[PDB]
This record gives structure tokens, sequence and C-alpha cells, in this order.
RNA sequence: CGCGGGGUGGAGCAGCCCGGUAGCUCGUCGGGCUCAUAACCCGAAGGUCGUCGGUUCAAAUCCGGCCCCCGCAACCA
RNA sequence: GAAGGGGGCCUGACUGCGAGGCCUGCAAGCCGAGCAGGGGCGAAAGCCGGGCCUAGUGAACCGGUGGUCCCGUGUGGAAGG
RNA sequence: AGCCUGGUGUUGGCUCUUGGUCGCGCCUGCGUAGGAUAGGUGGGAGCCUGUGAACCCCCGCCUCCGGGUGGGGGGGAGGCGCCGGUGAAAUACCACCCUGGCGCGGCUGGGGGCCUAACCCUCGGAUGGGGGGACAGCGCUUGGCGGGCAGUUUGACUGGG
RNA sequence: CAGCGUAGGGUUAGGCGGGACCUAAGGUGAAGCCGAAAGGCGUAGCCGAAGGGCAGCCGGUUAAUAUUCCGGCCCUUCCC
RNA sequence: GGCGAGCUAGCCCUGGCCAGGGUGAAGCUGGGGUGAGACCCAGUGGAGGCCCGAACCGGUGGGGGAUGCAAACCCCUCGGAUGAGCUGGGGCUAGGAGUGAAAAGCUAACCGAGCCCGGAGAUAGCUGGUUCUCCCCGAAAUGACUUUAGGGUCAGCCUCAG
RNA sequence: CGUGGUUCGUGGAGCCAUGGGGGAAUCUGGGCGGACCACCGCCUAAGGCUAAGUACUCCGGGUGACCGAUAGCGCACCAGU
RNA sequence: GAGCCGGUAGCGGGCGUGGAUCCCUGGAUGUCCGAAUGGGGGAACCCGGCCGGCGGGAACGCCGGUCACCGCGCUUUUUGCGCGGGGGGAACCUGGGGAACUGAAACAUCUCAGUACCCAGAGGAGAGGAAAGAGAAAUCGACUCCCUGAGUAGCGGCGAGCGAAAGGGGACCAGCCUAAACCGUCCGGCUUGUCCGGGCGGGGUCGUGGGGCCCUCGGACACCGAAUCCCCAGCCUAGCCGA
């Protein structure tokens, strides 16, 4: 009989997958220690609600990112710091890379993960990487004076 | 009080035949019979514990409605009484109408 | 009548498989050891291998018809 | 004056019937001329429907087997009769 | 009736181990005899190897131990047959199969061990613990033993029976 | 004449016996178990006595009752 | 299908009963005995499905009774009588069932399967019984077959009508 | 598979019912017309209710080629005594 | 409409035309037991809780009221409340069980017989009833009951025996509600959702298949109409006139 896994296994599937086995182990097994569930029609149509559910508030988060993905991808931020000369004597750290776009350009970032790895010194042009999953290269200019 | 607290099955009255010799169908003169005898058939009833709101209930049910209690058991909706939640898991949400 | 086996020499009986020794024991005879017979040793007797027809180079083999003994299992107005 | 013994061909140890009788409580049992079909032996007349005769036997029911037309549960079949 | 008993339901997990059937794959087989240790019959002037041959060395299995046979490799261009024949047959090869064997999968069957969680027992204590354990019990069904019980039968003639 | 017919009368208890006490075999039986129906079991509990427990002895009196009425002496429990 | 253990049988609970006499086990004490013992002797003691014998429980032999006093009695005689004893009261077990120191005994005065009502008008090839009158005729007791033989079927013999 | 019901006693045994095992489909679905198959038809299972026509006579009444005190009810009467 | 206080006279008293006895309808009272129901119990007896009353009344006793169990429903398992059940009835009815004698001139299948009887349940009746029906006619149309079909068809140790249905003639006459798709709603579960589930309402009920949903037509005053409620006639439960 068909019954609704709650939970991985190996000895069945895992966490959804639809498999049948003896009524005997169903019954004074699974089912009672909520290690799962019967293939009821309803539960069946529940199942596929779960399906949806996640496959729409997933498939939206993803196109949170290759939205923010595109506005920040191609659009540059400028850095100006009291750089002397190619060392800057304070340092731009990421939770600076936050504040500064959120005005030239006005957007929100992590300001953590962001691949900063040690606050930034020095001058030139910078290629960094955001996130989450499948993501996108801001690029930015640390300048000079005021 | 052998019959099944789901479908209702309770042992029923059947006759024992005896026949001997060999089938007409078989070449033989055919079948003769040397008895006929009351007994009774029971329905194969057997006990299914299961858990239900806080409490556990026991069906004495036929092995073939055994799905029946599980599928009573799926049906739940406040409800934390005695040991007599099966009085309203019962007809109550059997057939009522 | 139904199903399964086969009769091999005087007896049971291996060869019935992947078609090819037509064997072993007791009995009787010949011969020696034994004071003796038996034991025991040497050799030897007897098979168209149940019936006939087939498939192969043959065959006890395989098929098929056939025949009873035994074997098995029901039925009996 | 064969029903006895011997030989030659043959299979009537036929099919379809059966006048009339014997016997007889019933049911049975028995004898039987003649017609027809197709035969056997005989030159023929003819004889032949087992055996010199009188015992060697078993109602019905239930089934088996081989035929054959016959019936085939809406119909064609089939099952089964 | 009772008792024994196979199948099956209640009845689950994990393993090891085997059988039947099927498909496929690879081997399997001996009579001098032909030159041999060629299973039945076909097709068959062809081949096989430079998509690395024979000659050898570890290797496994089979064996009438004669040899059969692939794997690893040194190996580097040969290696078979018909032909001729003291043999029913011809023995490169491509085949369809027979007999039996292993191998892989398939549908099924048998056994053994372990587990626990149904089911059973138990624990002044339990949603639990311990023991037994998919056995036993119980349902349906199979066949058997079955004066413990039940219903009956157990002839007539006859100088009485 | 009667144990017979008709009629009238006669049985007096806080202490005697039993009950507003206890339990026994057994019976019944909330829980619970089982059985076609009827019903069968069954823990506690309850019922159940010639057992356990509990306070009255001596006289007088009536045609007929008396540890019951009376007399004397003596006790029990309940309520305040 | 019900009614019965107020008789009887067994068992369960709670009570009660057994005059009087006899025999004198163990143990105990003391004495003897021995290396120490076994053991022996006294006295004490008071055991026992022990003895005699009433109550009580029996029912051995004989007589009587026999339309009885009595549907199990009476007389004489006899058995047990501290035990597997007797007995009151309260309970439980039953009809193919109970109970039985066992006779197929007992389960309400007849038990090889209780009683009551019912199926029921069981069945009875057997037995008995079968009722006013007159008139005419008038048998059979054989054969066949029959789990048939004192019962039947057909025939035979009687009678009536055409 | 095991049984019951039907006239159907295993029979060629359907149909309706169902104790056991296995176990669907939703009109192009399902059941039936007596094994089975085809064809042709009939009907829509697994929920429920439904007057009247029918049965009976404790009870009241009306009738009798019904009894008339051994009859008629067991009881004509203080009898289920 | 003149007599009456039963059978039942009598003793000893009373009542009636100001309408008695008597008859019909309704009401009141109705000890105790009994389903018996506060609890016991060897029916008609015994012993209590709670509230109230009576006696001098705390002890005691009496009076009124109330208190069994089970089911269903509400409701907060609280704890209550409401509703109902219980038992009886000549026969009749349905269901659950279910013999034997006997017959077969023995006997087991068969018969007796689904009888007797036991049990449950129902009601003035009960059952049954609106086709997953019949069964050969392009047929009939719920069920029950009678006549017939018919001792037919068949069943059967093919023995004894058992024994239908269709069809026809009559009696009576009737047909409906739901489940599901779909829609609305309240609620509960949660691994929060065009999610699942339960509860109510709407919707829908069919065999020339029906229904849901979408579109189009035109969808209505109507028209049919209860088995339910209401009214009435009529009828029953006393009587009266009557040559
Ligand atoms: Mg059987
Ligand atoms: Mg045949
Ligand atoms: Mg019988
Ligand atoms: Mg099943
Ligand atoms: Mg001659
Ligand atoms: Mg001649
Ligand atoms: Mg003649
Ligand atoms: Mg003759
Ligand atoms: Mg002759
Ligand atoms: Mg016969
Ligand atoms: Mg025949
Ligand atoms: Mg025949
Ligand atoms: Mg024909
Ligand atoms: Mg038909
Ligand atoms: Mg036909
Ligand atoms: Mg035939
Ligand atoms: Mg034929
Ligand atoms: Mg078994
Ligand atoms: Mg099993
Ligand atoms: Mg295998
Ligand atoms: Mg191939
Ligand atoms: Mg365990
Ligand atoms: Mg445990
Ligand atoms: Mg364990
Ligand atoms: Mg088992
Ligand atoms: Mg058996
Ligand atoms: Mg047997
Ligand atoms: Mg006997
Ligand atoms: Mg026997
Ligand atoms: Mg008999
Ligand atoms: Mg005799
Ligand atoms: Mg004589
Ligand atoms: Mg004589
Ligand atoms: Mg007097
Ligand atoms: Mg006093
Ligand atoms: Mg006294
Ligand atoms: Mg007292
Ligand atoms: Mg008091
Ligand atoms: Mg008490
Ligand atoms: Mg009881
Ligand atoms: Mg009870
Ligand atoms: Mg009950
Ligand atoms: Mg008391
Ligand atoms: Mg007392
Ligand atoms: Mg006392
Ligand atoms: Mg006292
Ligand atoms: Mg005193
Ligand atoms: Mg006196
Ligand atoms: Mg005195
Ligand atoms: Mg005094
Ligand atoms: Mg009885
Ligand atoms: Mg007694
Ligand atoms: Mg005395
Ligand atoms: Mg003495
Ligand atoms: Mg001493
Ligand atoms: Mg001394
Ligand atoms: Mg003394
Ligand atoms: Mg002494
Ligand atoms: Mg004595
Ligand atoms: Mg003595
Ligand atoms: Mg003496
Ligand atoms: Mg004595
Ligand atoms: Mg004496
Ligand atoms: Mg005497
Ligand atoms: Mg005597
Ligand atoms: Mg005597
Ligand atoms: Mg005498
Ligand atoms: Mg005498
Ligand atoms: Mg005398
Ligand atoms: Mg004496
Ligand atoms: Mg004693
Ligand atoms: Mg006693
Ligand atoms: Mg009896
Ligand atoms: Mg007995
Ligand atoms: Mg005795
Ligand atoms: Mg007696
Ligand atoms: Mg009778
Ligand atoms: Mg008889
Ligand atoms: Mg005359
Ligand atoms: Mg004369
Ligand atoms: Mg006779
Ligand atoms: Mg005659
Ligand atoms: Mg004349
Ligand atoms: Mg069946
Ligand atoms: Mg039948
Ligand atoms: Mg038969
Ligand atoms: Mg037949
Ligand atoms: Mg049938
Ligand atoms: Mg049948
Ligand atoms: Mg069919
Ligand atoms: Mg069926
Ligand atoms: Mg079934
Ligand atoms: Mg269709
Ligand atoms: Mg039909
Ligand atoms: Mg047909
Ligand atoms: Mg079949
Ligand atoms: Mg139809
Ligand atoms: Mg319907
Ligand atoms: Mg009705
Ligand atoms: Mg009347
Ligand atoms: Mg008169
Ligand atoms: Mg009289
Ligand atoms: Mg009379
Ligand atoms: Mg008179
Ligand atoms: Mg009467
Ligand atoms: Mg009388
Ligand atoms: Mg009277
Ligand atoms: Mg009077
Ligand atoms: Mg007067
Ligand atoms: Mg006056
Ligand atoms: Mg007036
Ligand atoms: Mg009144
Ligand atoms: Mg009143
Ligand atoms: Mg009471
Ligand atoms: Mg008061
Ligand atoms: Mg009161
Ligand atoms: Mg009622
Ligand atoms: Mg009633
Ligand atoms: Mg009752
Ligand atoms: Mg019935
Ligand atoms: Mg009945
Ligand atoms: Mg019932
Ligand atoms: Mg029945
Ligand atoms: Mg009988
Ligand atoms: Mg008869
Ligand atoms: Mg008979
Ligand atoms: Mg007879
Ligand atoms: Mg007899
Ligand atoms: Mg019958
Ligand atoms: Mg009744
Ligand atoms: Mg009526
Ligand atoms: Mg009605
Ligand atoms: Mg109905
Ligand atoms: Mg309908
Ligand atoms: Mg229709
Ligand atoms: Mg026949
Ligand atoms: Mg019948
Ligand atoms: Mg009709
Ligand atoms: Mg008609
Ligand atoms: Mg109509
Ligand atoms: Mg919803
Ligand atoms: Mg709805
Ligand atoms: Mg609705
Ligand atoms: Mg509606
Ligand atoms: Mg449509
Ligand atoms: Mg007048
Ligand atoms: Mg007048």
């Amino acid at each position: 009989m068909k019954v609704i896994l709650l939970e991985p296994l190996e000895n069945l599937g895992d966490v959804g997958q639809v498999v049948d086995v003896k009524p005997g182990y169903a019954r004074n097994y699974l089912l009672p220690r909520g290690l799962a569930v019967l293939a009821t029609e309803s539960n069946l149509k529940a199942l596929e609600a779960r399906i949806r559910a996640q496959a729409k508030r997933l498939a939206e988060r993803k196109a949170e990112a290759e939205r923010l993905k595109e506005i920040l991808e191609n659009l540059t931020l400028t850095i100006p710091v009291r750089a002397g000369e190619t060392k800057i004597y304070g340092s731009v750290t990421a939770k600076d890379i936050a504040e500064a776009l959120s005005r030239q350009h006005g957007v929100t970032i992590d300001p953590k993960r962001l691949a900063l790895e040690k606050p930034i010194k020095e001058l030139g042009e910078y290629v960094l990487t955001y996130k989450p999953h499948p993501e996108v290269p801001i690029q930015l200019k640390v300048s000079v004076v005021a | 009080s052998k019959v099944c607290e789901i479908s209702g099955k309770r042992p029923i009255v059947a006759n024992s035949i005896q026949r001997r010799g060999k089938a007409k169908r078989e070449g033989g003169v055919g079948k003769k019979t040397t008895g006929i005898s009351k007994r009774r058939q029971y329905p194969n009833l057997q006990k299914v514990r299961v858990r239900v709101a806080g409490q556990e209930i026991t069906f004495r049910v036929a092995a073939s409605h055994i799905p029946k209690v599980y599928e009573l058991v799926e049906r739940a909706k406040g409800l934390k009484l005695e040991g007599l939640s099966p009085k309203e898991i019962k007809k109550e949400l059997l057939k009522l109408l």
C-alpha cells in the first residue's frame, strides 16, 4: 500500500515520495512512529498543495535576485575616500559599501556575505560578487578626496 | 458479540456437507451425501489498537475492514474525552445519513 | 479401465545417463590347501538383455506399437 | 433313413420386420411360417436369422463408451440431454 | 466433538541460503579412425590477425588429465580448412538446436539466523519496562485420526428359537 | 365431652430474638471480559448467619401474655 | 422448552454432639549398663481409623406383619460407637446431565437416562370394541412374488349392474 | 473457496443472499436474459420512506337445518376455584 | 323522571320533582407490591440521603416533594438540563435460531419442516414496495392479496415424495426523500492554504440515461399539490318518540 513519507529513510524514499509497502509495515511501524502517513485522496491532495506552495515561494526567491541582479550588476557606485595615494588612510568595509549604495542609486544589501574578506584598502576598480544562490557581481570605484 | 464493530459482520450458520463418490462430470455415477450438519462461520475478528486524541482506542473488527479503522482515525476534530472517543469515531462518523 | 516402471543366464538383479563392458553373488563342475567337507583360492559355463517396429554407424538405451508379472490410484448402477 | 465321423468352399454368431401360437397372476421366458434388403452353400429342390434339445442367468435406477438424425432456455453456437 | 495437519488472513523489518520456469550470455560432449581428445544437422572458398597472429610466462575452471580454455602479458606477422584420406559425419567460420553447467535478469517457491513493532504473557509503577514473537492464538479452507458422542443396520425358511 | 359448630375475649419489650451492626460459603455485581438472541463470567462494593458484636436479674399478677404489665434493685445508646 | 438437590448423592461456610469403664505407645524422670553408646528395669505419662458399652449412627439372623400401626413397621438378636464418626443451620452441582469408597446406585415413595407442558390425535403390518329391521345371493383358508411367512400385490373363488 | 434461498438434492447450475481470500470502474461505466462466447435486447447494485387492497379476534354486536347441564367453554352455580 | 342507600332480606337509620338511585363524558382522590425506578429484599416488607412541614421537638417519629439505569441531544471532559427507552397484550406479523416422532412399510440422502418450540422486535396490523425486475412479446411496468395458470414447468436414494414463475382474471391503487458533482457558510487541524476535514444551507435524485458547470432561448403571473396542519360532515361512547 502507498504511503506518504515524512522523513528520509533508506528503505523507501524521502520527505514526500509516495511509495507502496506491506500494510503490516505501515500500520505497525511507520504510521505509529509519525514516520509517515497513508496516501489518502485527501493527504495526496494536500501534498500537491504542499509541493506547489514551495515551488512558488521558492521560484519567487530566485525572482528576487534575478531582479535585484539587474538593477545592480550594471549600475556603479563611487567611493570617494581620503585616499592620500594608492593607499587609503581609512578603509572601505562591506559595512561601508552598504551605506554607500543605499544612496548612490538607493538600494539595500547584505552587507554581510559579500565576499568582502578583509576591509579593502588602496584604490582602483573592483569587481565583487553577491548573493543569495545564483548571484550578481557588483562593480564599484574607490576614488579620492571628499 | 463476535461481531465486527465496523461492518457489522457477525457469525452465520452454514452446513457442512460430506459428499463422496466420483463427480458426474468425470464419468462418475455422481456424488453421494453421507451427512449434513450445522456449523457457525465467524468473521475474521481481530484487535486494532489505535491512538486517537490522547487516548488508546481498541476496535474489534473483521480483518477485511481494518482499513476502515485508520480512515476513521484520519477524521480528527476536537475531542478530549474518555476512552469513549470511538462512540464518536463510530457510526457518528461512519455513514451518519 | 487411468498414471509410472520394467522382466536380461537357472534366481534377483547394474548397463536405461551425454547411442558403445550384453556385469556381480550363491548354486553345480574342473583344480589345488585341508587327516576332512564347508570356508578358501584359480578358471568356467548360461542373455536375439519382456514384444515387434523404428531414428542413428551400431544399441540393453531413444521413440512407438505390445505384453503380462509386479507398482500406484480411483470407481462400482 | 443322423443330430454321429471326414472334407470342400463359406460367416445367416445377418439387417428391417412378423401371421400365429406355447406358457403365463404381472413381468418375463419360448417356438415361429412368411415378406423385404443384401448375402452363403448347392446342378437343383432348397437350406441358413448359431450350436440335437432342455441349465450357463439379473427388472429398473445411476452412469461409461461409439454412433445418429432429434431437443439446444432471447438468437448462432456451445454446455447438457 | 475433540485432536494432528498443509494453504491463506491477522502478519512486519533485515539478512544469508537455495529450487523451478523463462530470456539472454558463455562453456559443456570423444569410436581405432582424418594427421587428433569434431554432440545433431545446415550453410561454407573462405577466412582469422596488423580493431596485433603463433611461440611462450603467471591464471581459473573442466577433465576419458589427453588435453580442452579464456584473462594478464612478453609477443610480432602468421595462424586454420577443404584437398589426399586404413572412419555415418567433417572438423576456419556464420548458424538453428540437443545434453548438461555456471553466470545475469525476470515471475515465482523453498529453507536458516537476527530484529520488534503487531499478537501473547508479565511488571503495586505503564504514553512505558521485561519475556515470547510474526511463532503461538484466532478467522476461512485441506486432508487425516477419531465409540469420546450420535443416528442406525445387524435377512428369511425352520416340526419353538 | 373435644384439638369439632357459633360467639366473645386473649399475644404489651431501649435490655429477649431479628432489623435502622459485622462479615462466611454462596449470591449479586459500578470497572471490565465473553456470548446468534435469551444470556454466561467478574475486581471493588453490596446481600447473605445457629458465626462475630450488643444494655435485665428476682418476684407478683390474668380465665388466657409477661426478662414484655407490675414491684424492687441494675444498665445501653442518641440528642442538648 | 421449562420445573426440580425441602427426598437422595457429593462437596463448600458456620455451629453442635459422643454416659461410663478398660488397654497403657511414645516422651519424660530415676536407676543399672558402656570408653562413650545401643540398650535393660522401674515409675511417670496418656497415644490409638485401640477394647467393652449407652446416647447417637446402623440394619446381621430369626420370628411377626402381608386389604399392615407402617407404599420398609414391630419384637428378639446383632455392627460402629475419637473417627474415613454423627448431626442442626446456610449454600453449590441435574437430565445424556449431575452426584456415586461403584450398585448402572441416587437425583422428591417405580431411574439402563427425572418431572411438567408441548410436537401429539407420534407410530402400532398387533389386541380389543364397532349400536335398528326384514329380503335375495353367498365365499376363502390356494397359486405366484414379497427383509415375505399371523402383512400385502395380481390371479382364483362371492356379489351387483349392463 | 464455504453455504443458504429458488422447483433446482452438484446437476450443463444461472439468479438473489454472503462467512473467507483477492479486489475495480462512473455512461465508452456496470448488472441480467440458466455454464461459456458472440450478437440482439432488458435494467441501472452497493442510502432511506411510502397509504390502500391482506392477517388475526382479548373486546362489542348480529345471525344459526349450533349444544341444551355426561351436551356446550375446564367453568350456565363466586372455577382456573 | 320516581324512586333510592349493590348481590341482600333483616336490625338500626336516612335520601329524592329544590330532580335522588341509575346511565354516559370529563375531572379529583388513588395505601402497598409489581417494568418498579432512592437503597435492600424471601413481591405486597425493610432501611435511607436532600429540601420543606407537623409534635416541647436536637435526639424520635410522621407528612409533602425529590433521588435507579441506559440512550440521544445540547453544553465547557465541567456539571447540569431536556427528550426518550424499559414492562404488558388472545391471536395475527417480521426477524434471529430451530427439533423429533413420523413417511420412506428397514435406513443414512430425502421426508416430517423452516413445522413445533426458544429469542428479539413491531403495531392495530406486520411484512413488502417504486426495478441493477420480469423473459421472448420489440412485450409487460412498485408492492401486497384473491382466482387461475397447475399438481403444469421442474425437483427427486428420479424412491417416498416436493413443487415454482411468466401470463390472464380480480381487489386496491402512489408515489417520494436522499448520497455525490457544484455553490455558500461556520468551524477544527495544522507540515497556513485557490489545503485538508467535519457541521449546517442551497443544489440534485434519473433508464426516451439523469444531474452538475458554461452559453443561448424567455423565463413568469400560473398549473399540479400532499402521506402534513386546520375546519366541517359522518361515526363510536348515554338516550328518545313509536300505531
Ligand atoms: Mg465442509
Ligand atoms: Mg458427456
Ligand atoms: Mg435429518
Ligand atoms: Mg481483504
Ligand atoms: Mg461334421
Ligand atoms: Mg464344414
Ligand atoms: Mg405374438
Ligand atoms: Mg432364458
Ligand atoms: Mg447348447
Ligand atoms: Mg433406486
Ligand atoms: Mg446418460
Ligand atoms: Mg442413462
Ligand atoms: Mg438447431
Ligand atoms: Mg430464459
Ligand atoms: Mg441459444
Ligand atoms: Mg451421454
Ligand atoms: Mg450424445
Ligand atoms: Mg493452519
Ligand atoms: Mg500465515
Ligand atoms: Mg534463485
Ligand atoms: Mg539466439
Ligand atoms: Mg517485546
Ligand atoms: Mg512491552
Ligand atoms: Mg526483546
Ligand atoms: Mg499463526
Ligand atoms: Mg475436517
Ligand atoms: Mg473421514
Ligand atoms: Mg453407539
Ligand atoms: Mg466411526
Ligand atoms: Mg428415526
Ligand atoms: Mg425367522
Ligand atoms: Mg415342517
Ligand atoms: Mg415340535
Ligand atoms: Mg372451638
Ligand atoms: Mg424494659
Ligand atoms: Mg423465651
Ligand atoms: Mg437487636
Ligand atoms: Mg434511625
Ligand atoms: Mg455487609
Ligand atoms: Mg452473575
Ligand atoms: Mg449480564
Ligand atoms: Mg446484553
Ligand atoms: Mg444488613
Ligand atoms: Mg447474627
Ligand atoms: Mg449471635
Ligand atoms: Mg440484644
Ligand atoms: Mg442484673
Ligand atoms: Mg400458657
Ligand atoms: Mg415471670
Ligand atoms: Mg420492670
Ligand atoms: Mg433442556
Ligand atoms: Mg439437600
Ligand atoms: Mg445430649
Ligand atoms: Mg478413658
Ligand atoms: Mg533414662
Ligand atoms: Mg544413669
Ligand atoms: Mg496413670
Ligand atoms: Mg514408659
Ligand atoms: Mg474405636
Ligand atoms: Mg470391634
Ligand atoms: Mg462385640
Ligand atoms: Mg463397642
Ligand atoms: Mg452386647
Ligand atoms: Mg433387621
Ligand atoms: Mg439386608
Ligand atoms: Mg434378615
Ligand atoms: Mg421377616
Ligand atoms: Mg417373613
Ligand atoms: Mg404369612
Ligand atoms: Mg449397640
Ligand atoms: Mg473429621
Ligand atoms: Mg450438615
Ligand atoms: Mg434424560
Ligand atoms: Mg454422567
Ligand atoms: Mg457414599
Ligand atoms: Mg426414589
Ligand atoms: Mg407431528
Ligand atoms: Mg416405528
Ligand atoms: Mg338378490
Ligand atoms: Mg342359499
Ligand atoms: Mg405381520
Ligand atoms: Mg384380491
Ligand atoms: Mg347380467
Ligand atoms: Mg459462492
Ligand atoms: Mg440448496
Ligand atoms: Mg443426489
Ligand atoms: Mg440433473
Ligand atoms: Mg444452482
Ligand atoms: Mg445452490
Ligand atoms: Mg450470465
Ligand atoms: Mg452472488
Ligand atoms: Mg462474500
Ligand atoms: Mg452500457
Ligand atoms: Mg433478466
Ligand atoms: Mg442465454
Ligand atoms: Mg464455473
Ligand atoms: Mg431486466
Ligand atoms: Mg434506491
Ligand atoms: Mg411499511
Ligand atoms: Mg364475540
Ligand atoms: Mg331449545
Ligand atoms: Mg348436571
Ligand atoms: Mg359440563
Ligand atoms: Mg336433566
Ligand atoms: Mg372463552
Ligand atoms: Mg367439565
Ligand atoms: Mg365462579
Ligand atoms: Mg348489602
Ligand atoms: Mg329499612
Ligand atoms: Mg320523605
Ligand atoms: Mg336535568
Ligand atoms: Mg370517571
Ligand atoms: Mg381519574
Ligand atoms: Mg424499591
Ligand atoms: Mg426536616
Ligand atoms: Mg418521603
Ligand atoms: Mg415503544
Ligand atoms: Mg414489548
Ligand atoms: Mg423482554
Ligand atoms: Mg426466521
Ligand atoms: Mg422464525
Ligand atoms: Mg436478533
Ligand atoms: Mg433459520
Ligand atoms: Mg428422521
Ligand atoms: Mg405416506
Ligand atoms: Mg419409517
Ligand atoms: Mg413403516
Ligand atoms: Mg426400525
Ligand atoms: Mg424443507
Ligand atoms: Mg412478543
Ligand atoms: Mg387495515
Ligand atoms: Mg402498514
Ligand atoms: Mg419498509
Ligand atoms: Mg428509485
Ligand atoms: Mg422503470
Ligand atoms: Mg437424468
Ligand atoms: Mg419442502
Ligand atoms: Mg399474475
Ligand atoms: Mg394481472
Ligand atoms: Mg400503479
Ligand atoms: Mg471546506
Ligand atoms: Mg449538503
Ligand atoms: Mg440537502
Ligand atoms: Mg434539499
Ligand atoms: Mg450527459
Ligand atoms: Mg315506547
Ligand atoms: Mg305499543
